[PDB]
RNA sequence: GGAUUUUUGGAGCAGGGAGAUGGAAUAGGAGCUUGCUCCGUCCACUCCACGCAUCGACCUGGUAUUGCAGUACCUCCAGGAACGGUGC
């Protein structure tokens, strides 16, 4: 059950909780995120919540895209080509994701719109200073796994592999 | 007499409108009604200071458009017969 | 208190802008299930506190279990549910195949029972301390044999589901 | 058609009017029109320092009236 | 209920001298004695006189017939 | 002779709606009178406008000349406004 | 009626412009002048001319920027064109064509 | 004549663009003869405004396009 | 609604919502009339239905 | 069916002054390149008149509320002022 076009013009979509246009495609278990060109980017969030996806790529431009929910996924890598395609990625939800090493999270800091991450049920949250290794490379983050950024942990972050 | 069943007439030109904030639009007339509601299909759209924008439908106001470019080669001689 | 689609949590921090915090909330109840709505005030009253109302009574209730004391910007939430139905909801709303029951409350009638066995799909009928429910499907039953033991409904006496023999 | 405004509620009740430009009057008003003209005995304008100047009966057109708030509870 | 065009007429016939702002125009208003007035509250003013409050000068004009559309607010004085 | 925008506004009377006039100022409350014509009387209504002076007023009259938009509910968008 | 006031008012300075077939001026609110004779009228002042001029004077709005450069002004022509009569501002008759 | 302009983008969703530089993106569910858009769930971008259902007057708009397929 | 002779001369729709409605199968021609009283107590109880005793028999 | 609430528009235009202040990589003219001098276009800082006052959104610290609802917005104190509009 790959994603077509078939399978994203037969999707719901509607109004979300904070008045954005969201599209749900849960319960497909899509192995591999494709061929939304047919959206046309007149969704402003992504619903792809319960899926099999393991690699955050090969996502056309989208400049409406502004949350994309990739909760309860198997992904362990991300894209580095994720700016170019998303100038305007605000919200991203990893969370129960497949993310083990701080590497993966080295695509990410491409996205200066990037203000609220999840990294939250993840073995990379699990190691050590991952929050500040987060913290550092990720400086336009205002909201790291439903945390706000203080100054001291900002302070800890650039003290520390500077 | 009536500048309404002239301008209703020209459909199916690529015509170009420009408007009172400097924004021209150049595209096909498709539809006109009796209060200027022109309606275009696969239209380009310059704002003021701004890149055009090419979209494939379009709905402008008679109230909103200050002028109109019509091609040299229309006939108005024969359309002004009503 | 009854398991519905609403769940409420309180005990949250007041400080942060209530878009933000709607937001957050969203985000966080996207991982267990679609939000239909979310109702959060920042009034006197309505003060620290907010709710989750989802399209499905399992995932508000897998949220519920989960996300129970979970820290929310600091402050540990207390999730709950909600006391009357969302008006969203209500806009919207209008092993073996048999399981035996046993302890089962004599004042309950069998409106009660059919919401209570509403969680699993449906089945063919119900028997009414001691009840019999036979479900269509045997995954389904299994579903509402391993849910129901132990439930918490009636909280003044424990209900007990099990299998039925040959 | 040509329907009046609902101003029989807010007859001989002190209200603050709004006009364009930024202008800002308050007084009673003595009647009502159905092209939106109100007419208001003893008004006072405030100034753009800040001072209320007495104007007396004036009367006010629709055309550049922006809001009308009634100061007291009908 | 007093009627604007009861008072217009009013001060019409009592031929006292009045001061019109004009619409989305506070720095130049105009003064004079209306004499007569239409349905299109078109006013005829006789020996009237632009004062500009910015400049705090007064030029005369004489007979001006002053429209309605322009006229925002209408005020009477005693000068 | 009726429309039917105006039709749902005069519908929505009553309810804790909003309308954002041209230059930026939105009275909101409980819309008491709706004619035919936009004017919108509202009793205990709130001035919240694009220059931010947010006040509590006791009876407001906003008519429809420079009102630029209205933010009502979406309790009236189901029925019988389906066509 | 209308005819009669329509070659009796001011419409006859417009008629004047398509029955001789003279060059007439426009003054719009857009600050420009176009010159050009009127081919067709109506009692909304919906004038569609051919053969039009139009002038006006344009800024660089702030171009290149340091504190010392002056606009200029501007001119170019079409074919045929329709102005509707709200944006005319002055219409002015004189005997230009000869 | 057949006045079918206003009737083929009924219950989709379009953007407005306002006098003053604003664009509404709402579903147009309704018009009249004052052209009164009536926009349920419309988004305001000129940043993004939660509006809802927002009934915009025929005198504040210029132009109008579709913006993508009815939900 | 099924092909029945009594909606012959019927020709309208909530009409024939409520014929196809009254004239289903009434209290008349019941579920075969179930009366088990399933030996649970072997003195009282009667009320269960051709499934009832069953399940209660079953496990 | 161009005379006040919708469609023949009341719209257009310009951002205070000064200083031997600083820059036009590839884009000004003149004294007929380059170097220099003069004059009608910005941004950054400083000074006078942080252009002024207002309220809303917002950041830091301290502090109060533990409350079951369908919402313009919601505790208070102090500092800073990146944003919006109102009148001069």
């Amino acid at each position: 059950v790959k994603l077509t076009a078939e399978l994203i013009e037969q999707a719901a979509q509607y109004t979300n909780a904070v008045r954005d246009r969201e599209l749900d495609l849960r319960g497909y278990k899509i192995p591999v995120i494709e061929n939304l060109g047919a959206t046309l980017d007149q969704f402003d969030a992504i619903d792809f919540s319960d899926n099999e996806i393991r690699k955050l790529d090969g996502f056309p431009l989208l400049r409406r895209l502004k949350t994309l929910l990739v909760n309860n996924n198997r992904i362990c890598r991300i894209g580095e080509g994720l700016d170019q395609a998303l100038p305007c990625l605000t919200e991203l939800i990893l969370t129960n994701n497949s993310l083990v090493e701080l590497g993966d999270l080295d695509p990410l800091a491409s996205l200066k719109s990037l203000t609220y991450l999840s990294i939250l049920r993840n073995p990379v949250t699990n190691k050590k200073h991952y929050r500040l290794y987060v913290i550092y490379k990720v400086p336009q983050v205002r909201v790291l796994d439903f945390q706000k950024v203080k100054l001291k942990e900002r302070q800890e972050a650039e003290k520390m592999f500077k | 007499m009536k500048l309404v069943r002239f301008l209703m007439k020209l459909s199916h030109e690529t015509v170009t409108i420009e408007l009172k904030n400097g924004t021209q639009v150049h595209g096909t007339i498709t539809g006109v009604d009796v209060s200027m509601n022109t309606h275009l299909k696969a239209v380009k759209m310059t704002l003021k200071n701004r890149e055009p924008v090419q979209l494939e439908t379009l709905s402008i106001r008679g109230n909103n458009i200050r002028y109109f470019i019509l091609p040299d080669s229309l006939p108005l001689d024969t359309l002004l017969v009503d | 208190i009854r398991p519905n689609h609403t769940i409420y949590i309180n005990n949250m921090n007041d400080k942060i802008k209530k878009e933000e915090l709607k937001r957050s909330l969203y985000a966080l109840f996207s991982q267990f299930g679609h939000v239909v709505d979310i109702v959060a005030l920042k009034t006197m009253k309505m003060r620290g506190q907010a709710f989750v109302i989802f399209k499905e009574l399992g995932s508000s209730t897998n949220a519920l279990r989960q996300l129970q004391g979970f820290p929310f910007y600091g402050k540990p939430m207390r999730i709950q549910y909600a006391k009357t139905d969302s008006d969203i909801i209500s806009k919207m709303r209008g092993p073996n195949y048999i399981l035996f029951l046993n302890n089962l409350p004599e004042e309950t009638n069998e409106m009660m029972l059919s919401m209570l066995f509403n969680q699993f799909p449906g089945f063919k009928e119900v028997r009414l301390d001691i009840a019999f429910v036979e479900f269509e499907n045997d995954g389904q039953a299994g579903a509402a044999r391993d849910a129901l033991q132990g439930f918490k409904i009636t909280p003044s006496h424990a209900m007990k589901i099990t299998y039925a023999k040959k | 058609k040509a329907h009046p405004p609902e101003l029989k509620k807010f007859m001989d009740k002190k209200l603050s009017l709004k006009l364009n430009g930024g202008r800002h009057v308050q007084g009673i008003l003595r009647g009502f029109d159905p092209f939106m003209n109100l007419v208001i005995d003893e008004c006072v304008e405030m100034a753009t320092s800040g001072q209320q100047n007495n104007i007396g009966m004036v009367v006010i057109r629709g055309n550049s009236i922006i809001m009308l708030e009634a100061l007291e509870r009908v | 209920m007093v009627q604007p065009i009861n008072l217009i007429f009013r001060y019409l016939q009592n031929r006292s001298r009045i001061q019109v702002w004009l619409y989305e125009q506070v720095n130049m208003r105009i003064e004079g004695c209306i004499i007569g007035f239409d349905e299109y509250m078109n006013l005829v003013l006789d020996d009237a006189e632009e004062i500009h409050s910015k400049t705090k000068s007064r030029k005369q004009l004489g007979r001006i017939m002053l429209k309605g559309d322009n006229i925002t607010l209408l005020q009477s004085v005693s000068n | 002779s009726i429309g039917v925008p105006i039709k749902v506004l005069h519908e929505a009377e009553g309810h804790i709606v909003t309308c954002e006039t041209n230059t930026g100022e939105v009275y909101r409350g409980k819309l008491i009178e709706a004619e035919d014509n936009m004017n919108c009387q509202m009793s205990n209504i709130t001035v919240t406008y694009r220059d931010g002076r947010v006040a509590q007023l006791e009876q407001v009259y906003i008519r429809g000349s420079k009102i630029r938009f209205l933010i009502l509910p979406d309790m009236l968008k189901n029925a019988p406004m389906l066509k | 009626r209308e005819e009669e006031e329509f070659n009796t008012g001011p419409l006859s300075v417009l008629t004047q412009s398509v029955k001789n077939n003279t060059q007439v001026l426009i003054n719009c609110r857009n600050n420009k002048k176009l010159l050009g004779r009127v081919k067709a009228f109506d009692r909304h002042c919906n004038m569609v001319l051919e053969n039009v001029k139009e002038m006006w004077t344009e800024v660089p709005k702030s171009g290149k920027g340091k504190k010392k450069s002056k606009p200029v002004n501007k001119d170019r022509y079409i074919s045929k064109m329709f102005l509707r009569g709200d944006s005319v501002i002055v219409v002015l008759r004189n005997p230009l064509i000869a | 004549g057949k006045s079918s302009k206003m009737l083929q983008h009924i219950d989709y969703r379009m953007r407005c663009i306002l006098q003053d530089g604003r664009i509404f993106i709402g579903t147009f569910k309704a018009f009249d003869k004052h052209m009164n858009l009536i926009l349920c769930d419309c988004d305001e971008f000129r940043e993004k405004r939660v509006l809802g259902l927002v009934l915009l007057r025929g005198e504040n708009l210029v132009s109008m396009t579709v913006e993508g397929p009815p939900p | 609604i099924p092909n029945t002779a009594h909606f012959a001369n019927v020709t309208q729709i909530e009409d024939a919502v409520s014929l196809w409605a009254k004239l289903k199968l009434q209290k008349a021609s019941e579920r075969w009339q179930p009366d088990t009283e399933e030996e649970y107590e072997d003195s009282s109880g009667n009320v269960v239905n051709k499934k009832t005793y069953e399940d209660l028999k079953r496990q």
